[PDB]
Parts: structure tokens; C-alpha cells; sequence
């Protein structure tokens, strides 16, 4: 989890021209 | 192995238009397209 | 428009609709209370000079004015019907009086009623191209009208440049009355075989029929960057809010979200920010100097989620990403 | 004669607000690692061209320098600009100028035909950056403390416009005048701007650390 | 991107113009942002596959 | 292909035309251009997967 | 042949001879010092 970052994303770090990033179904705690 | 992208969407006619009513009016000239990409857009989002 | 149901019935264009959720519908709440904000500019600057002054140049040495930090009102020019041509290019004559530019270039001159058409983007002839060229992406308005009441007795002291080396580029002047190697032949002052003097005057005699008799011509340019404006129409502002939907104007731009106190240490000569989108985040207002954040209200998406038609009509509604506080609106 | 021209001389090209984010324009700047004039100071009055923009920069703490001439060919024919440093407030003007040989501030004359407008508003350096853009003479200025003896300091610096003057006269050429103790009527560095595409990496304070000449 | 009109701030054409004329520019904006927008989903496609 | 402009030899119109009618008639043969790359890119793309 | 020819005609002897399918400068009657009067109304000369 430490080595992936988004910190140099856009939107996706980050209203915004109606762009939209959905969660996904499973969250990470379950995939886990 | 990469397994599932982020999920995004759009609303193509906010997003063209920025809730213009004129450019939304002008945009229902051409049809369903907005319809057609929110339906592919979607299935790609089911399909994560 | 019944209820979420209906509207995910005739989303679907269908009667029945079976379990599941579906992208439908987007709740954009956007309350818009009016709100504008503009300098104190109330100096009205001498329009009526450059439209009313007995005194003007000829095109070959067309005049050059600017006009700043000042009152502009349009309903004047337009509803003065003695100009006989009134044309713009990049703005509409009516929305003059709502907008904005951060400086005007006024040119003046007289020509005769025939060159008028020369006076626009994409011209071409002698006025055109070695008197007076505008640029092809000009913004702004052609103004003119018949002068033989002044510029017609032959007032011959209007003269146009007939020929140069090249054409001018737009904005150019050339007054220089060096004689034209139109030839082979070189000369230096001969005005002789191939070598003409640059410049001719205009047979303005009140003899003649209009459109051969003098028209007066004005030219404004706008310069539309708008960082500073200080040229503003008419329109009174009014106060601001905070924390609310509304409909922004300040300094001729305009939007709509919410606005807060903007923690951003602007520097003095800056007016407003802009986002990774490059649109524009805070803005600087033009009465009290402090700077307000922008932000749109909300992304508004909704869902419906229900079980079959066949099994049920009770339905649900998802707010996609909105705070359970804000939906009540 | 000739130095290094370090990375400095950098300036806000626009007056939006930008911070954290890396931004690309293109705009009138001098590269670096150019070249630039520096003068025997040291011890007659020069002149200089304009090409398109002039890079200025000289160590002051007195204000021994007193403004610059600005013009096309300074022959008391045609208009050309003039900036004083006078001690009450600094003064600009652009008029015909009967222009001495030695125009100095003697301590204070002047000369002035057919005037349009006025305006008016070692430890450390002082450096200026002119751009003769279309219809718009935009003037920037920056007061900074430095180390070095005569070389320019290396370390990065870019800053805000002083000011812009709508007149946009012609100029082709541009003098340098200071204030001498007495005065007797008898007959620092530059560097040139060029077209280049920069990038800016605003951060937080909208301040500018750096940039790189592509 | 303005694809040929003379801005890319939608309001600003809303402004500046009256409707008669905004209509082909908002057109040529329109064209430009669909393309942009079919492009965009396309690459998607082929990224999710 | 002229993509309905009135040549394809783009220099044909810059010399047959000034530049205010060349703008309308170059930004067509433009569009036909680009459209035809997005259908060569968007081919090769489905042929590499 | 109508430059350097050896005979005229007159204002009332009209003749107006067939020029065509030919290719030929202007130039020369453009720097023709005998040739006192060049004016010209529908293009400049230098297009020839
Ligand atoms: C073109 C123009 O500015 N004309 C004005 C006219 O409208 C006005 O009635 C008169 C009185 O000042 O002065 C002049
Ligand atoms: C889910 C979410 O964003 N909840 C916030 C909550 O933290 C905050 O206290 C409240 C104040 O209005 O607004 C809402
Ligand atoms: C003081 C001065 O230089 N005045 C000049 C004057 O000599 C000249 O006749 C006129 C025409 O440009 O412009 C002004
Ligand atoms: C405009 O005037 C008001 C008082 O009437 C004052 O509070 C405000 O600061 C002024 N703003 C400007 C930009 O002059
Ligand atoms: C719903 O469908 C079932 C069969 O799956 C049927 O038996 C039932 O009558 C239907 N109810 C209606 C018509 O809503
Ligand atoms: C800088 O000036 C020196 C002379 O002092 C010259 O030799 C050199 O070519 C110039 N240019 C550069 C890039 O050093
Ligand atoms: C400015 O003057 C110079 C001559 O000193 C001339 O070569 C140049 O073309 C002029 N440019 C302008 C702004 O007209
Ligand atoms: C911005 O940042 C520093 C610390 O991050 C702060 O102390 C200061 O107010 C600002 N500095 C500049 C150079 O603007």
C-alpha cells in the first residue's frame, strides 16, 4: 500500500467539470 | 497482474455544456450520444 | 417529473423495469441569487470628441486614441441613428453595455463612402492594405457616416497612400512621403517616369452623388485579457454574500458556485487564481480588494435502486459522493 | 568584460494566481548561461542598443543610479522616455528631450517639447527587466541582498511587475544616466531578452522557485 | 481548447454574442469536446479490455 | 481526398486564396486529415491487441 | 507590330486586331521611356 501513491494524479488526487471516480464495490478491508 | 482500473464516469451534457440550457438544446441535435457513452462508460464500470 | 420511479421508467423507455440500480438522473441544486461587482469608475471618458470633434485626420495618418478608467455607456451610439454604418465582429452591439475590456484603442478618420467596405477583417485594396489594416481576429466595431457636411467644401487636404514596397501589417502607419521607385529606372526626388509622388488627396466636392462624398469613419478595439478592467458598462453593482449559489459578475467575467474568504496570499498585482483546469479558483474584488474563493455547489449525480416493477413500486435514492447535510435542498 | 548569465532574471509572466503547479509559457526571456556586458565603471558616458527587451541589473544601496533613457534615436525629435530616481518620489515622463552629451544629474537639469503625459509614484542589488510589448511597456524590478564583489549572485530569484506604461513608444536604442556630486556639462550589467518557452513551478505562497529554459 | 472559436469559456460567447451567431460557435465547440469525449471512451475500451 | 474543400494540394489554396476564405477551407481539409488518423491509430490499436 | 509599326489609324479607322493563345511581358512598355503614359486602373502592372 505504500509503494502505489496517487500523488501526482489530477482529479483522481483531488467540482471538476463533472467528472466522477466511483468507489469501487469491495473496499480494501474486505479484499483483505 | 493488474486487476481492475478505477471506475470513472460522466456526465457528457453538464460536461459540455457546464448546464448551458443553449448549448443543451443545441446539443440535443445530435441525438443519444451522450446516451451511448454513459451506457459504455458504464459497462466498463460494472465490468471492474 | 412524478417521482424518481417515473423518471427511471422513461429513462429506460420502457414500462417495466426489473432489479437493479441505474444511472439516471443528475440533482445539480445551483441556487443563483443575482450578485455583480465593479470598480467606482464613474468619469465618462470624450466619446462625443472622437464621434462629435469638427477636427479629424485622413486615413493615411489615421488617429490613434486611448480610452481607460472610465464609464461606457453603448445605448448612446447605437440608438444615434446618424451613424449610417454600424458593424461589429466579435462582440454583439446590444451586450456592449453588460461587458468589459481593461482598455479601448479609439481610431478615427475620414475616407470616402465608396472605401468604407475596406474598413473590416479580411479587406483587401488600397485603404486595406496600405492605409489603414485591421487584423484578421479583430474585436470590436466599424463606425461611420457621411461627412460632406465637413469634410466637403474640394477638400483636397484628405490624402490616402495609393502604393508601397509591401502591404502594411495590421496597426501600421506610413507617413513617409519618400517618392516611390515605381520602376526600373531609380531616382531620388525626380518625380519623373516611374516615379510618383505616394500620396493623393480627394476630390471632396459637395457636387458629388453620395457614396463618392466623404464619410467619417471611427474604429474601437478591445483589448480582452481582462486582469485589469477599469472600463465597465453602465450596470450597477451591488453586494456580495458568502456561502451561497449565485450568479457572479466581477470585472466583466462571470460564474456561478459558492463563495468563501480566500486564504491564498495574493500578491498585490494579481486578481485571480486559476486551477489545475485553469479555471478560475479565487478572484480579487474590485470594490474591497479582498480575495473569495470559487467552487461549484455540488456534483449532483443521482441513482435509482429498486426491485422489479413486477415485485414493488417502493424505491430508494442514492446522492452520489453529496453530504447528507446539503440534499434537504 | 563578459560574464555568465546565471539562471536569474526571471519574472511573473501574468498576473493569475498559480501555486503548487507546474506551468508552461511562452514569453520574452533572457536564456540562461547567455551572455552579458559588463562595463569599466571603474576607474566616459556609453550608449547601448534595444533589441527587443533589456536585462538591467546593477549593486545599489545609495542610489548612486538615477533611472534610464528609453528611445529610438534620442535626438530631441522624436519621443523617448525618461525615469528619474528623484529622493521626493521616483518620476516618469515621455517627451522631445534636448539631450546633452552628458545628461547627468548635476547636483538636476532637464529639458521637455511636446509632452504627451507624466507619471509618478552595493549591499543589495537592483535588477529591471523592460519588454517594449504592443501598446504596453511592462517594467519589473526586484531588491534582494547579495555576497558577491562584482560577479552576479547564483542563487535563484524571480519577481513581481513594478509597473506598465500604455504609451508602447518606439525603441530602438536606450541610454544610462546617474547623479555626479557637482555639476560640470562637458561633450553594473545588460543583457537581452529573446523569445524562449519557459517552464514555472509555482508553489504554496504562489512564490516561484525555479524554472527551466526548454 | 477553442477549435476555432473565439474562446473556450462557454459564457463568455454566451456574453459576448447574441444567440444568432453563438449557435456555430458553440457548434465548432461542441464538435471539438464530442471528439475529445469519443476518444477518450474509445482509449478506455481498449484499456478495459 | 478534398473532404469536400475545393482541392488537396494545400498549397493550391493558400495560393489560390487570401487567407480569410483559406481559414474555412483549410480548417475542413484539417478536419478530414485528423479524422482519418484517428481511424488509422484506432485500427492499429485493435490490431496490437 | 503596333509599337513599331509604320502606319496608324485613324480615330475613325476602327481596328481592334485579335491577341490570344500567347505568352509576353509587359515590362517592356512598363520601362519604355517613349512610352509617357502608363496609367493603369485594373491591376497593378507588375501582376503581367
Ligand atoms: C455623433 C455625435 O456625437 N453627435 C452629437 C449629437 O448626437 C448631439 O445631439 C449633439 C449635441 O451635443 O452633439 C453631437
Ligand atoms: C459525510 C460528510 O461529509 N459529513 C459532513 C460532516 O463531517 C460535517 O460535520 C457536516 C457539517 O455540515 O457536514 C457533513
Ligand atoms: C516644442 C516642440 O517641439 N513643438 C513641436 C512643433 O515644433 C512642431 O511644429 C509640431 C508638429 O509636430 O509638434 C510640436
Ligand atoms: C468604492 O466606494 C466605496 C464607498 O462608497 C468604498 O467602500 C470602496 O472601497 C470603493 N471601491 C473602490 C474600488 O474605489
Ligand atoms: C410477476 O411475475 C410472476 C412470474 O415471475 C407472476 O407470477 C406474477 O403474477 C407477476 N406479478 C405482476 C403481474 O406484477
Ligand atoms: C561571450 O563573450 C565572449 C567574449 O567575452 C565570447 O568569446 C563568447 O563567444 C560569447 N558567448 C558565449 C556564449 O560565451
Ligand atoms: C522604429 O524606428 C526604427 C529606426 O530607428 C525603425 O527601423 C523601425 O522600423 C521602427 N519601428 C516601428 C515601431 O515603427
Ligand atoms: C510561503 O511559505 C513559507 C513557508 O512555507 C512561509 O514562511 C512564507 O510566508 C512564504 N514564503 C514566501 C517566500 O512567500
Amino acid at each position: 500500500f505504500n509503494k502505489v501513491t496517487l500523488a501526482d494524479a489530477g482529479f483522481i488526487k483531488q467540482k471538476f467539470n463533472g467528472l466522477t471516480v466511483l468507489p469501487p464495490l469491495l473496499t480494501d478491508e474486505m479484499i483483505a | 497482474l493488474p486487476v481492475s482500473m478505477t471506475k470513472t464516469s460522466v456526465d457528457c451534457t453538464m460536461y459540455i455544456c457546464g448546464d448551458s440550457t443553449e448549448c443543451s438544446n443545441l446539443l440535443l441535435q445530435y441525438g443519444s450520444f451522450c446516451t451511448q457513452l454513459n451506457r459504455a462508460l458504464t459497462g466498463i464500470a460494472v465490468e471492474q | 417529473a412524478l417521482d424518481p420511479l417515473s423518471e427511471t421508467k422513461c429513462t429506460l423507455k420502457s414500462f417495466t423495469v426489473e432489479k437493479g440500480i441505474y444511472q439516471t438522473s443528475n440533482f445539480r441544486v445551483q441556487p443563483t441569487e443575482s450578485i455583480v461587482r465593479f470598480p467606482n469608475i464613474t468619469n465618462l471618458c470624450p466619446f462625443g470628441e472622437v464621434f462629435n470633434a469638427t477636427r479629424f485626420a485622413s486615413v493615411y495618418a489615421w488617429n490613434r486614441k486611448r480610452i481607460s478608467n472610465c464609464v461606457a455607456d453603448y445605448s448612446v451610439l447605437y440608438n444615434s441613428a446618424s451613424f449610417s454604418t454600424f458593424k461589429c465582429y466579435g462582440v454583439s452591439p446590444t451586450k456592449l453595455n453588460d461587458l468589459c475590456f481593461t482598455n479601448v484603442y479609439a481610431d478615427s478618420f475620414v475616407i470616402r463612402g465608396d472605401e468604407v467596405r475596406q474598413i473590416a477583417p479580411g479587406q483587401t485594396g488600397t485603404i486595406a492594405d496600405y492605409n489603414y489594416k485591421l487584423p484578421d481576429d479583430f474585436t470590436g466595431c466599424v463606425i461611420a457616416w457621411n461627412s460632406n457636411n465637413l469634410d466637403s467644401k474640394g477638400n483636397y487636404n484628405y490624402l490616402y497612400r495609393l502604393f508601397r514596397k509591401s502591404n502594411l501589417k495590421p496597426f501600421e502607419r506610413d507617413i513617409s512621403t519618400e517618392i516611390y521607385q515605381a520602376g526600373s529606372t531609380p531616382c531620388n526626388g525626380v518625380k519623373g517616369f516611374n516615379c510618383y509622388f505616394p500620396l493623393q488627396s480627394y476630390g471632396f466636392q459637395p457636387t458629388y452623388g453620395v457614396g463618392y462624398q466623404p464619410y467619417r469613419v471611427v474604429v474601437l478595439s478591445f483589448e480582452l485579457l481582462h486582469a485589469p478592467a477599469t472600463v465597465c458598462g453602465p450596470k450597477k453593482s451591488t453586494n456580495l454574500v458568502k456561502n451561497k449559489c449565485v450568479n457572479f459578475n466581477f470585472n466583466g467575467l462571470t460564474g456561478t458556485g459558492v463563495l468563501t474568504e480566500s486564504n491564498k496570499k495574493f500578491l498585490p498585482f494579481q486578481q485571480f487564481g486559476r486551477d489545475i483546469a485553469d479555471t478560475t479558483d479565487a478572484v480579487r474584488d474590485p470594490q474591497t480588494l479582498e480575495i473569495l474563493d470559487i467552487t461549484p455547489c455540488s456534483f449532483g449525480g443521482v441513482s435509482v435502486i429498486t426491485p422489479g416493477t413486477n415485485t414493488s413500486n417502493q424505491v430508494a435514492v442514492l446522492y452520489q459522493g453529496v453530504n447528507c447535510t446539503e440534499v434537504p435542498v | 568584460a563578459y560574464t555568465n548569465s546565471f539562471t536569474r532574471g526571471v519574472y511573473y509572466p501574468d498576473k493569475v494566481f498559480r501555486s503548487s503547479v507546474l506551468h508552461s509559457t511562452q514569453d520574452l526571456f533572457l536564456p540562461f548561461f547567455s551572455n552579458v556586458t559588463w562595463f569599466h565603471a571603474i576607474h566616459d558616458n556609453p550608449v547601448l542598443p534595444f533589441n527587443d527587451g533589456v536585462y538591467f541589473a546593477s549593486t545599489e544601496k545609495s542610489n548612486i543610479i538615477r533611472g534610464w533613457i528609453f528611445g529610438t534615436t534620442l535626438d530631441s525629435k522624436t519621443q523617448s522616455l525618461l525615469i528619474v530616481n528623484n529622493a521626493t518620489n521616483v518620476v516618469i515622463k515621455v517627451c522631445e528631450f534636448q539631450f546633452c552629451n552628458y545628461p547627468f544629474l548635476g547636483v538636476v537639469y532637464s529639458s521637455a517639447n511636446n509632452c504627451t503625459f507624466e507619471y509618478v509614484s552595493f549591499k543589495n542589488l537592483s535588477e529591471f527587466v523592460f519588454k517594449n510589448i504592443d501598446g504596453y511597456f511592462k517594467i519589473y524590478s526586484k531588491h534582494t541582498p547579495i555576497n558577491l564583489v562584482r560577479d552576479l549572485p547564483q542563487g535563484f530569484s524571480a519577481l513581481e511587475p513594478l509597473v506598465d506604461l500604455p504609451i508602447g513608444i518606439n525603441i530602438t536604442r536606450f541610454q544610462t544616466l546617474l547623479a555626479l556630486h557637482r555639476s560640470y556639462l562637458t561633450p553594473y550589467y545588460v543583457g537581452y531578452l529573446q523569445p524562449r518557452t519557459f517552464l514555472l513551478k509555482y508553489n504554496e505562497n504562489g512564490t516561484i522557485t525555479d524554472a527551466v529554459d526548454c | 481548447s477553442n477549435f476555432g472559436a473565439i474562446s473556450s469559456v462557454l459564457n463568455d460567447i454566451l456574453s459576448r454574442l447574441d444567440p444568432p451567431e453563438a449557435e456555430v460557435q458553440i457548434d465548432r465547440l461542441i464538435t471539438g469536446r464530442l471528439q475529445s469525449l469519443q476518444t477518450y471512451v474509445t482509449q478506455q475500451l481498449i484499456r478495459a479490455a
